[PDB]
């Protein structure tokens, strides 16, 4: 029973990180989109949205002095800026079509995105799994209004819970397994002490 | 032919392209054509500070520096018009691109240096009479270089331009004069020179390859204190293109 | 100075827990 | 809570951080001690849940203190030797942590607070590249009063417009 | 010394007075009201949308 | 940095006053007949 | 362990006390000056 | 006997001052390490760039730190969850521009505090004792690991791991309250359940037992002499104690059983750090406490604010003003 | 307080014709809103464009006027620029574009004046909450 | 001698009217039909020495001109300070709601 | 008087470390037994 609960423990905590970051087997399209894929998703609207105001947002530099909408990445890729550099890992089906070589392509951000691009890019970052207890959907901060809660976040912060109490679980039964096979899970036998029997520490 | 996958995490997305050593022939220009630089790449290699000796009468040396914040340097996907002078001249007028980094380098004993490495507003020209583009040709011209900063940076007691405290609020009755330089933030816009020294030409493709050495300003903390001496040293490519 | 103060203040703890550990006085059993 | 963080820097005071350690120290002292006893027990029935394995009358100690001395001396390199001494222990932490978290309120009172550290706020105001964690906090704590004061103190009457609230990029 | 006491005025010539800063606060803004507590002027945190600058 | 200059004896005596204390009691507790 | 045989009790009696402390204590009114200078 | 097995004998040897056993052969090494290394970081390693916005935090004692301020500063957020050992950057240089000693660290402390809680239960097996003080063990490390793993696995880098150093400390706390509102999460609650009351029970414990302490010496010498280590008799006398409590309150509500009593001692701190763990292992999934921002409204329509409200005026505070360059689009994401 | 008559009267149109809500409409309305918009204009901002907010004056500066039922109703059938230039149906839900905004499909003419209802009433009641953002929370 | 240049640039006309040389793009919301049209060609065709210059920008249809001439009242122009058009500032400047 | 900022602590441990020193010897001389 503890070898399977020990078992089942990793598995959780895979499963875990399973639905958070991966968007094949779990699809964003019925799960909603992953965290990483939501930051990445608000850079790419912003990106849009100022570019047709008329923004070159290649050359735009921001208030540290990394781009505000483009950066590289520790090994020079093209990046999105802000926060978001930390999940430029991120890929998925609306924003690899802008995805070159190099990374993000500058020339396929200014002539090629797409309608349907921006409109997943508006709805994942309006999506994002960030939400409460009682399902008020956004930033811990965020008004009653909208009634969500990300399904990945659900399956998530379960099954975190549950790999943890099966750990502990198998702490446990592992431990009385050990203890019940030697034979002392009910305790220490008074005429037979082991430290007694030992030499002193000091 | 070479996909993101192949690239990703290896540090080759922060190299410009190489050209061939068989590159050294010759990209014909027809001053009837108009043309443009569809795409041009700096790679810095190398970053050196000028030391700021004592006497202020000895000759001053740029030394090198250790590069911090990893292969984030390169300038990228520029492109601009190239134009075709009267004395036949050409001049290369940067309009937008990846024309920036942040870059940290740190000097011996420890001392870290920001720098915006940049190109910004490139205008940069040949020698008259570039019939063709040789081993031979080279691009000198000027950059700007803005603040490190841009007006909104918050300094760590919540100080800025554009926005922040005025004052050092944790030194509510201090006396204002001897704070005002770290108080009042400015910002600097100042002028970079650049060569390119082309060193490798595809006339077929209109490539070309070279080193280059360009000099500018480093960060001057949104005006708290001196900027150092840059010079910056490196591979440049460059696509020319009929347009 | 401070620096040296704080250093110097954790290092005596370090040796406390050395000289506590090592040379405590033995539990002995009557 | 929220209050004394943003108006007190409490969680910078030392009485407030010696109360900290008395109550996480007791707690500590709490589950170490009861987990201990639990596995140091004599075996005193046959039965697999041991409960019903003593008597409240019984004059034998119910676990080994000789065991549970030589195990953490072993793990931790000290440990109890002495009941009354771990008893007593037990006591003396976390009343004395509530104790000087109290002397610490009493500062707070009179605003008495352990704010600021001067050298540093000397250096950060002649310096705009040195930062700590201690300055980031004053920043969340002038946001914190800025953002919570007029709504928290409504018989101020405080009107903070717009532009005067401290905001960092974007957010 | 006292330097006195300070009156401000606006462009319009109305008498402007600053919000004293309450003990409970290290740091505080600077507004400034007219005598019905009317706000007419600040020190911005952010410019770009400030109405109520010294300056303006 | 400008820290406060009586920062280093108040320390120093802070720590050396009563951690001397305890020294001499408990030396003067070992050299008692055993 | 066996007990180490070269241990010696040590000694000061109330007059060395005083004399070292004076010793100390003038010494100190001494040399401050110069510590101070 | 051949070398391996004495070898073996010595490492699980019940007669080392100091037990080592297998768990402790992974123990010592990484934390000699983690220690070592955030000892000479602590010191003496120059300011990091946490936030990856090219503004170095200074963290150590030689650059502008006390004790109080002072800390060991999380990678940077270009880094992100990347692994960033020594041999990933170019020169130590860079290594300690971009937070790796913080990395160093928090893994060989998490790897050998693991061991820790195994070595716990290694020596109790091998004195032949019962084996779950390591699942009360597994309380703090679960935390540990909440705040040094977990959450930043959730929010996508190190650079969100909680700082090793005091103030670095409270900077976590408030973030956390910024972005998740701790405070209104009931494993939170359940965690200051569980050490409030853990602290409660302490001195309650300690208290009735020293109440009930047995003449055994005079007025002039420590009671504590009254007890001598490893005697067969009870110190204390339990009926008496267990009479002052149950009419302290009634007889029904106090223990009468030493075991049954114990084991509540360990059992109430032990779950109450669990659910604070918990808390925060599943906060770093953005199930964040309740949100009763606006909940109370009146027959108009007027918002009528409640003491949640004044929490999210709070709130907002902390989040407009953290980490203030290093947002460019309006929604704080992670 | 109370959710008066007075309160839902609001402009019908540009011309100067009024429309009484009921209660059941004004629900009605709150319930579309967060069903079809709240996900970016909870409380009268917008998300992925905060420039835009919906406050009433804002709606009547727009081009053509939204600041009325019958604009609001054409916005969400037909949205544009705020300066009526662009049609924006292919990057905003509307009756136009349902077949990309699924949510879209099940909106009738009565729930689209609802929602529109809700957009002009709500300002009525929260103020300058009503498109503040979090400075008026 | 240290000047703040927004602060002082807010004593400006540039802290009365929108500057066709310096503001923000989102300013031009405040007006009936600026935005984003006209606002984006404005901010691109800039500097204009005085406001009636952006009557010039190459393309404007005459509706255009004539709403761009219903405004110019509204409008003002002062040297371009570069702390407020560097970074892309213009087009976006950091501040949301 | 700018005097030594370093003069104080000398001084004070100058005096404190040998007198504590004879201190603990004489203490513990006392104690011993007879
Ligand atoms: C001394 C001993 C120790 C004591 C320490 C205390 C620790 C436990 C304390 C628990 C206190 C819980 C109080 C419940 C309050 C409540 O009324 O809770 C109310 C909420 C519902 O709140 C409502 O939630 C709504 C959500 O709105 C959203 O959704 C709405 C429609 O649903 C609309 O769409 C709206 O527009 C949209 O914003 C609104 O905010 C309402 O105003 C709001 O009242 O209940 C919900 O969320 C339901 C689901 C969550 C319940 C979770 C309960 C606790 C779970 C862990 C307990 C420990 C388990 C251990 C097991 C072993
Ligand atoms: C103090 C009192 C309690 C004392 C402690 C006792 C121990 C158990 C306590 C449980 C709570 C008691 C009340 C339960 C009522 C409730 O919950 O009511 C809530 C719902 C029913 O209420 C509905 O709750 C909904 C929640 O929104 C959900 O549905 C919405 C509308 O479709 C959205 O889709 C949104 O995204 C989605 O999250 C909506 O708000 C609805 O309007 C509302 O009617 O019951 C449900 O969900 C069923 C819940 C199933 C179990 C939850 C499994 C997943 C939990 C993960 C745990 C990991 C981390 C836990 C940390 C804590
Ligand atoms: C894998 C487990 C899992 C997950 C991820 C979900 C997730 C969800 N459920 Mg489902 N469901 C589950 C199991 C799960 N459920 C179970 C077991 C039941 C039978 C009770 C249900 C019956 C059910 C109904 C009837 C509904 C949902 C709904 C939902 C959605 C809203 C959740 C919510 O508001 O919870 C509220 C949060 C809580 C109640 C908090 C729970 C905290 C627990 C009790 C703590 C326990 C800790 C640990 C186990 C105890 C150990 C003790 C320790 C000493 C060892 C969400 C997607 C709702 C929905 O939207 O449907 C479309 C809905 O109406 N669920
Ligand atoms: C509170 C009780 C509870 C509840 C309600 C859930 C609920 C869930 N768990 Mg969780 N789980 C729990 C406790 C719980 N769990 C515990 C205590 C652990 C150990 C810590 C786990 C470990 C765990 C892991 C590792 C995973 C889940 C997953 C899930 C989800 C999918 C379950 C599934 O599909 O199983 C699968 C069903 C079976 C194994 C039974 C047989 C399945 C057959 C083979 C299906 C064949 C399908 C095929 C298409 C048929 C085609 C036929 C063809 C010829 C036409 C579901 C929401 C998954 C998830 O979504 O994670 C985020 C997941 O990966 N759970
Ligand atoms: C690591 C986390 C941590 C820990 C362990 C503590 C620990 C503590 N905090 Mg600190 N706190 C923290 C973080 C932490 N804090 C942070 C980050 C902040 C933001 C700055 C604060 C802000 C803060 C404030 C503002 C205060 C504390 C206080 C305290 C102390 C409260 C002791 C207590 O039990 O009072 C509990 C109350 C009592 C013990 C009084 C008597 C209670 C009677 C007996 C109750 C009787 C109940 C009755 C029988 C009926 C009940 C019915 C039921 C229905 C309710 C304790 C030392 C308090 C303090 O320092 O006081 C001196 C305090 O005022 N903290
Ligand atoms: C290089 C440099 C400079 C590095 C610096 C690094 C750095 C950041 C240092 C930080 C500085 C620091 C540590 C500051 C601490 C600040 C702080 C708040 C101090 C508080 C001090 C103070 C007096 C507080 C007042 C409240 C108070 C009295 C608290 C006491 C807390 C306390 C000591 C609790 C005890 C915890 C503990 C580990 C007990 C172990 C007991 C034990 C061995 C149990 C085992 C056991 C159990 C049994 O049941 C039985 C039967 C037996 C037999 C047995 O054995
Ligand atoms: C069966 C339910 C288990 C719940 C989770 C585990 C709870 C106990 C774990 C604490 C370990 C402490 C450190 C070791 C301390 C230690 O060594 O344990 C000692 C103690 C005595 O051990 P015994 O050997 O006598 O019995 C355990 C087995 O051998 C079975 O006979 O163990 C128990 O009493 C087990 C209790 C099971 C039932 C406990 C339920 C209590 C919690 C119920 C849920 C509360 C949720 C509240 C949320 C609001
Ligand atoms: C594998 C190695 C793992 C452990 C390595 C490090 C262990 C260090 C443990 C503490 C050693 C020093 C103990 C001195 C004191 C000492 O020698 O204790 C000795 C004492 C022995 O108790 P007895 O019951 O034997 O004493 C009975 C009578 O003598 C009473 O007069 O132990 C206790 O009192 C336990 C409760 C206090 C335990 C306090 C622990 C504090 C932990 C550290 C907190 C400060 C850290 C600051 C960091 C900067
Ligand atoms: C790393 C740094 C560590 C620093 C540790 C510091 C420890 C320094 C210990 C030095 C203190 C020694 C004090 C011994 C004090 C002391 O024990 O004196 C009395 C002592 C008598 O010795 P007996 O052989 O009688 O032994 C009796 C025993 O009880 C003593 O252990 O004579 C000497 O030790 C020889 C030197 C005498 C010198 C004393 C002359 C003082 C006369 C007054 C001078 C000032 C006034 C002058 C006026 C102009
Ligand atoms: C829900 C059906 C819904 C309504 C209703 C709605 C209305 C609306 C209006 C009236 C405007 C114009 C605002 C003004 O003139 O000041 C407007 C503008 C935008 N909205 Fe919207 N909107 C609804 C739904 C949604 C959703 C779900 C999103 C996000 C995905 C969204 C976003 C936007 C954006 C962006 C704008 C600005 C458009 C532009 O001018 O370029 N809306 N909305
Ligand atoms: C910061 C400044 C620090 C300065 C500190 C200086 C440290 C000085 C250490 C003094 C050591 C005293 O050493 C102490 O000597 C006495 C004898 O004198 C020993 O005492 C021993 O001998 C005597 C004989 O009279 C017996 O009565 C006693 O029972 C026995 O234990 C102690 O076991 C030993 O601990
Ligand atoms: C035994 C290891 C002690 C810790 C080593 C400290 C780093 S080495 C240290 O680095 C500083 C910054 O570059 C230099 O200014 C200084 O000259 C140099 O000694
Ligand atoms: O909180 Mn708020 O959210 Ca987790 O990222 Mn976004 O800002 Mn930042 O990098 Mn440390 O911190
Ligand atoms: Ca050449
Ligand atoms: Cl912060
Ligand atoms: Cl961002």
């Amino acid at each position: 029973l503890s070898y399977s609960l020990g078992a089942l423990s990793m598995m959780g905590f895979i499963a875990t990180c399973f639905v958070w970051f991966n968007n094949t087997v779990y699809p964003s399209e019925f799960y909603g989109p992953t965290g990483p894929e939501a930051s990445q998703a608000q850079a790419m609207t912003f990106l849009i949205r100022d570019q047709k105001l008329g923004a070159n947002v290649g050359s735009a530099q921001g208030p540290t002095g990394l781009g505000k909408y483009l950066m590289r990445s520790p090994t020079g890729e093209i990046i999105f800026g802000g926060e978001t550099m930390r999940f430029w890992d991120f890929r998925g089906p609306w924003l690899e079509p802008l995805r070159g070589p190099n990374g993000l392509d500058l020339n396929k951000i200014k002539n090629d995105i797409q309608p349907w691009q921006e409109r997943r890019a508006a709805e994942y970052m309006t999506h994002a799994p960030l939400g409460s207890l009682n399902s008020v959907g956004g930033v811990a901060t965020e008004i009653n209004s909208v009634n969500f809660v990300s399904p990945r976040s659900w399956l998530a912060t379960s099954h975190f819970v549950l790999a943890f109490f099966f750990l502990v679980g198998h702490l446990w039964h592992a431990g009385r397994a050990r203890a019940a096979a030697a034979g002392f899970e009910k305790g220490i036998d008074r005429e037979s002490e082991p430290v007694l029997s030992m030499p002193s520490l000091d | 032919t070479l996909t993101y996958d192949d690239i990703v995490g290896t540090g080759l997305a922060n190299k410009c392209p190489t050209l061939d050593d068989t590159a050294r022939g010759a990209y014909p220009i027809d001053s009837s054509q108009t043309y443009r630089i569809a795409r041009l790449c700096l790679q810095p290699t190398t970053f050196l500070v000028k030391e700021e000796p004592k006497n202020k009468r000895q000759e001053a040396e740029f030394v090198p520096t250790k590069l911090v914040t990893r292969e984030t340097t390169s300038l990228d996907q520029i492109q601009g018009e190239l134009k075709v002078n009267s004395d036949g001249s050409l001049t290369f007028v940067e309009e937008d691109g990846i024309d920036f980094q942040p870059v940290t380098v740190q000097m011996a004993g420890g001392e870290r240096i920001p720098l915006l490495f940049t190109v910004k507003n490139l205008v940069a020209s040949t020698q008259p009479n570039v019939t063709s583009i040789t081993t031979s040709t080279d691009f000198k011209g000027e950059f700007n270089v803005p603040s490190y900063r841009t007006a909104n940076f918050l300094d760590p007691k919540g100080r800025g331009l554009a926005s922040g405290y005025d004052s050092a609020i944790a030194l509510p009755q201090a006396k204002e004069e001897e704070l005002a330089r770290a108080n009042v933030k400015r910002f600097s816009l100042t002028k970079g020179q650049i060569s390119l020294n082309v060193a490798k030409v595809d006339g077929r493709t209109g490539e070309i390859a070279g080193t280059f050495e360009s000099e500018q300003l480093s960060d001057d903390d949104m005006g708290a204190h001196e900027p150092h001496e840059v010079k910056i040293q490196g591979v440049f490519y460059a696509s020319i293109e009929p347009a | 100075m401070e620096t040296i103060t704080y250093v110097f203040i954790f290092a005596c703890i370090i040796a406390l827990f050395f000289f506590a550990i090592f040379f405590r006085e033995p539990p002995r059993i009557t | 809570l929220l209050f004394f963080q943003g108006f007190h820097n409490w969680t910078l005071n030392p009485f407030h951080m010696m109360g900290v350690a008395g109550v996480l120290g007791g707690a500590l002292l709490c589950a170490i001690h009861g987990a201990t006893v639990e596995n140091t027990l004599f075996q005193d029935g046959e039965g697999a849940s041991t409960f019903r394995a003593f008597n409240p009358t019984q004059a034998e100690e119910t676990y080994s203190m000789v065991t549970a001395n030589r195990f953490w001396s072993q793990i931790f390199g000290i440990a109890f030797s002495n009941k009354r001494w771990l008893h007593f222990f037990m006591l003396f932490v976390p009343v004395t942590g509530l104790w000087m978290s109290a002397i610490g309120v009493v500062g707070l009172a009179l605003n008495l607070r352990s704010y600021d550290f001067i050298s540093q706020e000397i250096r950060a105001a002649e310096d705009p590249e040195f930062e700590t964690f201690y300055t980031k906090n004053l920043l969340l704590n002038e946001g914190i009063r800025a953002w919570m004061a007029p709504q928290d103190q409504p018989h101020e009457n405080f009107v903070f417009p717009e532009e005067v609230l401290p905001r960092g990029n974007a957010l | 010394a006292w330097k006195g006491h300070a009156v401000f005025r606006n462009k319009e010539g109305e008498e402007l007075f600053v919000r004293r800063m309450p003990a409970f606060f290290e740091s505080f803004p600077v507004i400034l009201t007219d005598k019905n507590g009317v706000v007419k002027a600040d020190i911005p945190f952010r410019r770009a949308e400030s109405k109520y600058s010294f300056e303006q | 940095m400008e820290v406060n200059q009586l920062g280093l004896i108040a320390t120093a005596l802070f720590v050396l006053v009563p951690s001397v204390f305890l020294i001499i009691l408990y030396v003067q507790t070992e050299s008692q007949q055993k | 362990m066996e007990p180490n045989p070269n241990r010696q009790p040590v000694e000061l009696n109330r007059t060395s006390l005083y004399l070292g402390l004076l010793l100390i204590l003038v010494l100190a009114l001494l040399f401050s000056s110069y510590f101070f200078n | 006997a051949n070398l391996w097995e004495r070898f073996c004998n010595w490492v699980t040897s019940t007669d080392n001052r100091l037990y080592v056993g297998w768990f402790g052969v992974i123990m010592i090494p990484t934390l000699l390490a983690a220690t070592i290394c955030f000892v000479i970081a602590f010191i003496a390693a120059p300011p990091v760039d946490i936030d990856g916005i090219r503004e170095p935090v200074s963290g150590s004692l030689l650059y502008g730190n006390n004790i109080i301020t002072g800390a060991v500063v999380p990678s940077s957020n270009a880094i992100g969850l990347h692994f960033y050992p020594i041999w990933e950057a170019a020169s130590l240089d860079e290594w300690l521009y971009n937070g790796g000693p913080y990395q160093l660290i928090i893994f060989h402390f998490l790897l050998g505090a693991s061991c820790y809680m195994g070595r716990q239960w290694e020596l109790s097996y091998r004195l032949g004792m019962r084996p779950w003080i390591c699942v009360a063990y597994s309380a703090p490390l679960a935390s540990a690991f909440a705040v040094f793993l977990i959450y930043p696995i959730g929010q996508g880098s190190f650079s969100d791991g909680m700082p090793l150093g005091i103030s670095g400390t409270f900077n976590f706390m408030i973030v956390f309250q910024a972005e998740h509102n701790i405070l209104m999460h009931p494993f939170h609650q359940l965690g200051v359940a569980g050490v409030f009351g853990g602290a409660l029970f302490c001195a309650m414990h300690g208290s009735l037992v020293t109440s009930s302490l047995i003449r055994e010496t005079t007025e002039t010498e420590s009671a504590n002499y009254g007890y001598k280590f490893g005697q067969e008799e009870e110190t204390y006398n339990i009926v008496a104690a267990h009479g002052y409590f149950g009419r302290l309150i009634f007889q029904y509500a106090s223990f009468n059983n030493s075991r049954s009593l114990h084991f509540f001692l360990a059992a109430w701190p032990v779950v109450g750090v669990w659910f604070a763990a918990l808390g925060i292992s599943t906060m770093a999934f953005n199930l964040n406490g309740f949100n009763f921002n606006h909940s109370v409204i009146d027959a108009k329509g007027n918002v009528i604010n409640t003491w949640a409200d004044i929490i999210n005026r709070a709130n907002l505070g902390m989040e407009v003003m953290h980490e203030r360059n290093a947002h460019n689009f309006p929604l704080d994401l992670a | 307080a109370e959710l008066t008559p007075e309160v839902l009267t609001v402009p019908l149109n540009s011309e100067g014709k009024t429309i009484t809500l009921t209660e059941k409409q004004y629900l009605e309305g709150k319930r579309l809103f967060q069903y079809a918009c709240a996900s970016c204009h909870v409380g009268g901002i917008t998300k992925t464009n905060p420039s835009l907010d919906l406050r009433t004056e804002t709606l009547a500066l727009a081009t053509p006027p939204r600041d009325n039922i019958e604009g609001l109703v054409d916005y969400m059938k037909n949205p544009t620029t705020y300066d009526g230039e662009q049609e924006i149906a292919e990057v905003h839900p509307s009756l136009r574009s349902a077949d990309i905004f699924p949510k879209m499909r099940n909106l009738t003419e009565k729930d689209l004046v609802a929602i529109a209802g809700h957009i002009l009433v709500e300002p009525k009641i929260l103020g300058d909450k009503w498109g503040g953002g979090k400075v008026y929370y | 001698e240290l000047v703040n240049v927004v602060d002082e640039k807010l004593g400006t006309a540039y802290g009365e009217k929108i500057d066709l040389n310096n503001t923000n793009i989102a300013a031009f919301i405040q007006y009936r039909g600026l935005y984003p049209t006209l606002a984006k060609l404005i901010v691109k065709n800039a500097p204009y020495e005085s406001v009636e210059d952006v009557l010039n920008i190459p393309g404007l249809t005459e509706r255009q001109k004539q709403i761009l001439r219903e405004n110019l009242e509204h409008f003002t122009v002062t040297e371009v300070e570069t702390a407020l058009v560097e970074g892309g500032d213009r087009y976006n400047n950091g501040l949301y709601k």
